[PDB]
RNA sequence: CGCGACCUCAGAUCAGACGUGGCGACCCGCUGAAUUUAAGCAUAUUAGUCAGCGGAGGAAAAGAAACUAACCAGGAUUCCCUCAGUAACGGCGAGUGAACAGGGAAGAGCCCAGCGCCGAAUCCCCGCCCCGCGGCGGGGCGCGGGAAAUGUGGCGUACGGA
């Protein structure tokens, strides 16, 4: 909705910045387990509760 | 001393003086709220042999309760059950209304901490009694050693624990033949070792 | 005396004030909002190019704490020019953008060249 | 050069406030540098001037409180915050004095009668 | 009380007004049976304006 | 009607975030918590739910202040003095 | 069901008795403990005996053992002031009293 | 009318303190079922148990007889073995069910009120001086202020005491 509040706000803001992928670099650690990242989320699949 | 001399007088209730005195102030304390502070005990010798000095630190509260029995919280009817539980009107209370009143007192002055309570009035629908309370931080207290006993904490919240003796006269405890469901700590504690099946490596 | 009202009514009693024995805590709170930290760092977008071009504005970004007078004392003491107003908005990803319009007689460009943004 | 914090409990704080104002401007120009793209050196140093940073103001902090418990070690009434913070429990015990100090009567009854050191033969 | 009941005392004064009468109510029987002269006076305050205290019940 | 065209009426929400938990759980209308019954002084907890007892208790935020008193412990919580000095 | 000719029990098993069962696995740990902690009680009062105070001779009550004797509590006040020692004197000297305890003949 | 005590009762961002909430394996106090068994079921059983509420500690609770006994008598509390699946309870059905004595682990006893006698001989706080200080205590000085006779301290408590 256009008439958000301040919280609601931030909430979005932190979980933008949350759906990046990972960076190339640390795919060629020593003990890296990581392939890609697995917390994704895409708009219109899953709808981020609220 | 006329410590003695009050004390026949209170044990004479029916005499028509000491009817007088008790008619007159249970009036009063309806008139009072349900739970303030008096500025003095009103039975200076019982409070003192329940433990009541005059030094700063010990106070007196006086508290109302409301009189009768206990009926079962349930809606109107409806004690879904067997017929043996579907009693909830001439149900009683496991603990006094002397109890219940030293009870509330502590909780509602939470800082201080309950030594005893006292019979001071009573009609057809309250009881009036007075608990001494004693403030465990004030260095009159902490500093006499007869009395610093009940700063430590494991006597916080004595009447909640039912460790006072209105409490304590509930839970069918003391010496003897009459008392043998509660040999160890209490009730509970001689369920609990009777109850045990006790294993050993060998059998 | 006389009572005139048939009410009576709590009389006024003096009410002292805090002289207090020792102070609650010891120090004063450093102020942490300061100047240095209230502005972070400025855009350099093509749009905050056009901005400071075109309608000789300064573009930053805040933390979110920060009020329009709190941002113009700062900018102020920092690059020692005068401004004319701020418009600031809460961007989605969460700081605090803030246009920064100076006074006409300094020139955006020129201030640019000497913060170093260009 | 390398700041540490061993030469700088010496000096007086108005150069100490002075020195954190140079190097917050330098903080402040590196960012810039950072944000308009700079070189690898500079993007390196940010960290470097942050850490001096932090560790001027350690030092200003503990001169001052040092200082004001300084001031406050005589008197009786003391801020919460040079008060000791043991456990709350541990504020709430009895103090050494209290929990030592006795009754006459029974003071009176150890020194008429001591415990004694015997033994019994075989 | 203790004075009375020994015949140590000469006369008692005592206050009209102590709020309990129990503490009290007692002793003008006990100062007749032991002979002692006792008189009822007005105001535990100004009783207790003899001793320098604040209330005293009986002298 | 009962059920594919009534799921298109949806549209305003009975609950938002509280401040306690952070769940999504505090009833509007209510306006209490039904997660931990913010409003009330105490956290809401069930002994029929050990589950909902293990999601959130001491072990498992961040211990800010709670390992720290553990590590003090292990000392005797020591004040006022410093290591000898070099 | 019953079955050909047998004993008919009780087994009290019909609470839970699962939840409380009461094993013991720490009976060596304890023994260690008890005796680790009568060995430092023992050196701590350094030339006193260990097994403490001295106890009177006593009759078994009922009439299965009256004929064994026993030690009891402490020496009574009577015996003990026919002895002459003091009331407060006996207990730091290493005599045990109990002021319970009659002394019929 | 006014002034002054005292008693009750208010108001303070008054000076200095204290409680709230969390965890909850163990503990203390209330409340408290129904599945189930009885080859049905209603008393009984499940069970003073689950769920619910309150309150702590490093353990808690209990505890120094208004006891057990009937002996040639034992002697605070707590735990273990036994007593004992016993005395007893029970549509006397299903089922339930202790205690004393005996052997061990540990071992420790004490304080008031009241009755009395000592010139309140008692306690708290403020200010000042010296000392100590991260458990705010020691000494001295205040014709400093309060609490207290509607009872503080010393002696003293059933084993008697003065
Ligand atoms: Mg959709
Ligand atoms: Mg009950
Ligand atoms: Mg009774
Ligand atoms: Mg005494
Ligand atoms: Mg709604
Ligand atoms: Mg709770
Ligand atoms: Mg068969
Ligand atoms: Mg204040
Ligand atoms: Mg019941
Ligand atoms: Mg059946
Ligand atoms: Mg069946
Ligand atoms: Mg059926
Ligand atoms: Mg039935
Ligand atoms: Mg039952
Ligand atoms: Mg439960
Ligand atoms: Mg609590
Ligand atoms: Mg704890
Ligand atoms: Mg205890
Ligand atoms: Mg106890
Ligand atoms: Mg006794
Ligand atoms: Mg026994
Ligand atoms: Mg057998
Ligand atoms: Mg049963
Ligand atoms: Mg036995
Ligand atoms: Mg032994
Ligand atoms: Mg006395
Ligand atoms: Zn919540």
């Amino acid at each position: 909705s256009s008439h958000k509040t301040f919280r609601i706000k931030r909430f979005l803001a932190k979980k933008q910045k949350q759906n990046r992928p990972i960076p190339q670099w640390i795919w060629m650690k020593t003990g890296n387990k990581i392939r890609y990242n697995s917390k994704r989320r895409h708009w219109r699949r899953t709808k981020l509760g609220l | 001393g006329a410590y003695k001399y009050i004390q026949e007088l209170w044990r004479k209730k029916q005499s028509d003086v000491m009817r007088f005195l008790l008619r007159v102030r249970c009036w009063q304390y309806r008139q009072l709220s349900a739970l303030h502070r008096a500025p003095r005990p009103t039975r200076p010798d019982k409070a003192r042999r329940l433990g009541y000095k005059a030094k700063q630190g010990y106070v007196i509260y006086r508290i109302r309760v409301r009189r009768g029995g206990r009926k079962r919280p349930v809606p109107k009817g409806a004690t879904y059950g067997k017929p043996v539980h579907h009693g909830v009107n001439q149900l009683k209370f496991a603990r006094s209304l002397q109890s219940v009143a030293e009870e509330r007192a502590g909780r509602h002055c939470g800082a201080l901490r309950v030594l005893n309570s006292y019979w001071v009035g009573e009609d057809s629908t309250y009881k009036f009694f007075e608990v001494i309370l004693i403030d465990p931080f004030h260095k009159a207290i902490r500093r006499n050693p007869d009395t610093q006993w009940i700063t430590k904490p494991v006597h916080k919240h004595r009447e909640m624990r039912g460790l006072t003796s209105a409490g304590r006269k509930s839970r069918g405890l003391g010496k003897g033949h009459k008392f043998h469901h509660t040999i160890g700590g209490s009730r509970r504690a001689a369920w609990r070792r009777r109850n045990t099946l006790q294993l050993h490596r060998y059998r | 005396k006389i009572r005139t009202s048939p009410t009576f009514r709590r009389p006024k009693t003096l009410r002292l004030r805090r002289q207090p024995k020792y102070p609650r805590k010891s120090a004063p709170r450093r102020n942490k909002l300061d100047h240095y930290a209230i502005i972070k760092f400025p855009l350099t977008t093509e749009s905050a190019m056009k901005k400071i071009e075109d309608n000789n504005t300064l573009v930053f970004i805040v933390d979110v704490k920060a009020n329009k007078h709190q941002i113009k004392q700062a900018v102020k003491k920092l690059y020692d020019i005068d401004v004319a107003k701020v418009n600031t908005l809460i961007r989605p990803d969460g700081e605090k953008k803030a246009y920064v319009r100076l006074a006409p007689d300094y020139d955006a460009l020129d201030v640019a060249n000497k913060i170093g943004i260009i | 050069a390398k700041i540490k914090a061993r030469d700088l409990r010496g000096k007086k704080k108005e150069e100490l406030l002075k020195q954190l104002d140079d190097l917050k401007v330098e903080l402040s120009q590196l960012r810039v540098a950072k944000v308009t793209g700079g070189a690898a050196s500079k993007l390196s140093k940010i960290r470097v001037v942050r850490k001096s940073i932090a560790r001027v103001l350690t030092v200003i902090n503990q001169t001052q409180k040092e200082n004001l418990r300084k001031f406050y070690k005589g008197k009786k009434y003391k801020p919460l915050d040079l008060r000791p913070k043991k456990t709350r429990a541990m504020r709430r015990r009895l103090n050494k004095h209290e929990e030592s100090l006795k009754t006459k009567k029974q003071q009176r009854k150890e020194r008429l009668y001591p415990l004694r050191k015997y033994a019994v033969k075989a | 009380t203790t004075l009375v009941e020994n015949k140590k005392a000469q006369l008692v004064v005592i206050a009209h007004d102590v709020d309990p009468i129990e503490l009290v109510v007692f002793l003008p029987a006990l100062c007749r049976k032991m002979g002692v002269p006792y008189c009822i006076l007005k105001g535990k305050a100004r009783l207790g304006r003899l001793v320098h205290r604040k209330t005293c019940t009986t002298v | 009607t009962k059920g594919t065209s009534s799921f298109g009426k949806r549209r305003n929400k009975t609950h938002t975030l509280c401040r306690r938990c952070g769940s999504k759980a505090y009833h509007l209308q209510k306006s209490t918590c039904g997660k931990c019954g913010y409003p009330a002084k105490r956290k809401r907890k069930y002994n029929w739910s050990a589950k909902a007892k293990r999601r959130n208790t001491t072990g498992t935020g961040r211990m800010r202040h709670l390992k720290i008193v553990y590590r003090r412990f292990r000392h005797g919580f020591r004040e006022g003095t410093t290591p000898k000095p070099k | 069901a019953p079955s050909r000719n047998g004993m008919i029990l009780k087994p009290h098993f019909h609470k839970d008795w699962q939840r409380r069962v009461a094993t013991w696995f720490n009976q060596p740990a304890r023994k260690i403990r008890r005796r680790k902690a009568r060995q430092a009680r023992a050196r701590r009062i350094a030339p006193r005996p260990a097994a403490g105070p001295i106890r009177p001779i006593v009759r078994c009550p009922t009439v299965r053992y009256h004929t064994k004797v026993r030690a009891g509590r402490g020496f009574s006040l009577e015996e003990l002031r026919v002895a002459g020692i003091h009331k407060k004197v006996a207990r730091t000297i290493g005599i045990s009293v109990d002021p319970r305890r009659r002394n019929k003949s």
